[PDB]
RNA sequence: GUAGUCUGCCAUACGCAGGAAGACCCGCUGAACUGAAGCAUCUCAUUAAGCGGAGGAAAAGAAACUAACUAGGAUUCCCUU
RNA sequence: UAAGUCAGAUGGAAUGCUGCGCGAUUCAGAGUAAAAGCCUCGUAUGACCAACCGCAAGCUUACGAUGGACCGGGGAGAGUC
RNA sequence: UAUUACAGAUCCUAAUUGAAGUAGCGAUUAUCCAGGCUUGUAUCCUGGGGGCUGAUGAGGAGUAGGGUUUCUGGACAACUUAAACAGAUCCAGAGUUAGUCGAUCCUAAUCUCAAUAAUGGGAGAAAGGGAGUACAGUUGAUAUUCUGUAACUGACAACAGUUCGCGGCAACGCAUACUAUUUUUCUCCGCCAAUCUUAUACCGUUGGUAGGGAUCUCUUUCCUACAUGACAGUACUAAUACCC
RNA sequence: CCAUGAAGCGAAAAAUAGUUUACUGGUCACUCGUACCGAUAACCGCAUCAGGUCUUCUAGGUAAGUAGCCUAUGGCCAUUG
RNA sequence: AUCAUGACAGGUUAAUCUUUGAAUGCAAAUUGCGCUAAACUCGAUCGAGAAGCAUGGGUGUGACAGUACUACA
């Protein structure tokens, strides 16, 4: 960046909208506990390698 | 409100197309207002009208296909859409008449040498 | 020259599909768009990602019956297209926005 | 010499995303190491029988193929 | 010049080939560790990996076959030899 | 598709404990607030009524097919063994 | 009937001691005082001292790479060798606007298909080639992209008015088409050294007027400010090259 | 200089044929990138690592100076008491 | 939504079937660069979308090339 391609930009979009906390209502629905979002990361710690 | 797939079959093609566009318009206005107003009840109305616009598209397409198959049925080399699905293997496997057909030597002897029934006495 | 013996694909589709209603998804609700409506007479919309400015200008005209002056086209970090549509001097952008709501 | 200081100028990318694999497509050599694109046949060897069955059928959706298993249950039961 | 043929190349109408999977099956190619208390023939082995190709099974198959008898009679597999 | 949500005490809950009944072509198994032949699904076993009920190939009465004997014949896979 | 008895294998996996409140808390200019906000600040902000960096700057901006770290609001279980209301941390929202900047288009080193009835086609540079934009303003984050104002380049249309070739001895000037072939030019090119000169910066002699700083004494002083874009025009001054 | 220092697309010109009248003065401009860092904590070194990594705009004084030393604009007290 | 104009997390079959991939209009670290008789569908004669267009080989059909063979001039 800048000067990213479009299909590069498509991946970086999907990588940041997927990065969030898990919703509250799944724990209320299924009753499971201790499920983490796997595709959470931090930009500084883990690099994507894409 | 929402409407059944049975009773749409009776209606005309052009009657469905004006029904379609009017039904699809009220989808677009609700997608505008879900940003502003949001909230319950609207979010079931947007669900139903998405299901209904499929209902109209679906029965148009089977109304087309049953009519349009009758045009090309009972005729050589039909279109690819109107051919039946099948497997790759089953198409290329030749029809069992050709596999099983008899040579002019073989058929003429099969006049006499067929697989006849028989039995024994007690 | 070429001329096939039958149509290959006989079934034509039921409607346009790539429609005026499905180009323009709907308006964007932010604090930036609120200022650009009032000040510059300039709307904002979420758009289909393959839609051109020529497609948007015609599609905006067919729905709301106002021919736009300019269209300027972002693709966001959310990977959906945003279209800043300037209306002409006569119409007010608040008056078009109140109809939609 | 060969450690921390010489890690500094490591900014170029040897491999890039591959279309068929989507995973290690060599830019200079232009071949997907993992899948062999663009060779028409897809890369696997019998010495990597472990790593192959991560890629091979079953791993993905099987949209067309799962309904053709399900027919053969009904016909023989 | 025209009217047949022969040979070549191009364009087009209609169905076919490719890719997946590969335990089993068919055809090639082909090691070494190892054993021989060393090692070179030999062995591991006409095996592993590699290349090419099939089917629900494949391949084989109707005598230029055994036998030496008081004679058997396509191919395949199991027991024994 | 059989036969006790039996009675009494204990318990948050009875399928266990004590005592009396009943089923079985069904005591395989599971569910049920606790260990269940009889609380529920089943299991067992015959009875019941709908759906079909067709694809090619060959037939079908004699100089039509097939075979034996006798008369008169031809040939049997080449850069292959 | 057996995956049948453990203290050792620098055994395997999992948890845990002493050493130990010990070693140590580095490198980077330097902190101090009064206020604000708070249960709570030397640390977060304001004001005032004292300092540092000292135009190859911890200044303002970009390739490659990172990918939301940017911006506003709220939050302190953890992290940022103590503290913390702070933060590149956590949470919720928001943000990247182009005919003129780039990519796209051309080829280079180089790579890859096809034909041989052929004499090639395609790929390959976000530092090479390459038509065309400037100022001012505006947002919490965007600007040569938005708004205002002024340009410019290309392609596709008809339509109105002019015009059917002349000047200079010459160097050359002024209003003139299209297709094709060939020929030439621009694009267009190493490194080093010297002289002359616009623009920008800086230092200057001459004054000046606006505001601010300084003052026991001295200083008609000291500091800041004194500016005009792309684009389009036609005067004569005066240059060097080359030609008549 | 025993070194002689890209190509191609594109554009204009000229010559020789042939066909000729020309010149000046409304609409539209697709596609994709655009935030911020650029080492000083945002890149590579497992990390907010005294390391490493291409370039740009470049003030005054001292001095031969793009040295060292001091200071406006800009940025800062990075550093437990 | 209830003795049905038939609820939905049920099970098939048929539609719809985004960008890709053998990937196939020519390419590709690019949302780059094409082409088309009618019909189709909006668009008001003429634009656009929709849908076409790969290589190899088979049979047919047509066209071109040849001082290849031959007859009649």
């Amino acid at each position: 960046a800048a000067h990213k391609t479009l299909r590069t930009k498509r991946i970086l979009c999907k990588a940041m909208k997927v990065n969030r906390p898990m919703p509250q209502f799944i724990r209320q629905m299924t009753g499971v506990r201790h499920i983490r979002n796997p595709l959470t990361r931090h930009w500084r710690r883990r690099k994507m390698n894409i | 409100g929402h409407l059944k797939g049975k009773e749409l079959i009776k209606k005309t093609r052009q009657e469905l197309l004006d029904e379609l566009a009017g039904l699809e318009k009220k989808l677009f206005e609700l997608k505008g207002q879900k940003a502003a107003s949001a909230a319950a009840t609207k979010l079931t109305e947007i669900k139903n009208t998405r299901r209904d616009v499929a209902r109209v598209k679906s029965i148009l397409m089977v109304s087309q296909r049953k009519a349009l198959q009758e045009k090309y049925a009972k005729a050589k080399l039909v279109p690819i859409d109107l051919r039946k699905h099948q497997e790759k293997s089953l198409r290329n496997k030749l029809a069992p008449k050709y596999a099983n057909k008899l040579t002019a030597q073989e058929s003429r002897r099969h006049k006499c040498l067929f697989e006849r029934k028989f039995a024994l006495k007690a | 020259p070429r001329r096939p013996a039958f149509e290959h694909k006989a079934v034509k589709p039921v409607s346009l599909k790539h429609n005026d209603y499905k180009i323009i998804r709907g308006p964007v609700t932010s604090d930036k768009s609120t200022v650009k409506i009032e000040n510059e007479n300039t709307m904002t919309f979420w758009v289909d990602i393959k839609a051109t400015k020529t497609e948007i200008a015609a599609a905006f005209n067919r729905l709301y019956k106002v021919k736009p002056v300019k269209v300027c086209t972002v693709i966001t970090s959310k990977f959906v297209k945003k279209a800043y549509i300037r209306l002409p001097a006569n119409v007010e952008a608040m008056n078009i926005a109140t109809e939609i709501g | 010499g060969a450690g921390t200081p010489s890690f500094g100028p490591r900014h170029n990318k040897t491999h890039t995303i591959c279309r068929r694999c989507g995973n290690c497509f060599h830019i200079q050599k232009s071949k997907c190491a993992k899948c062999g694109y663009p060779d028409a046949t897809m890369r696997h060897y019998d010495w990597e029988k472990k790593a192959h069955r991560k890629r091979a059928q079953g791993s993905g959706e099987m949209r067309h193929l799962k309904v053709t298993f399900a027919k053969l249950q009904r016909a023989y039961a």
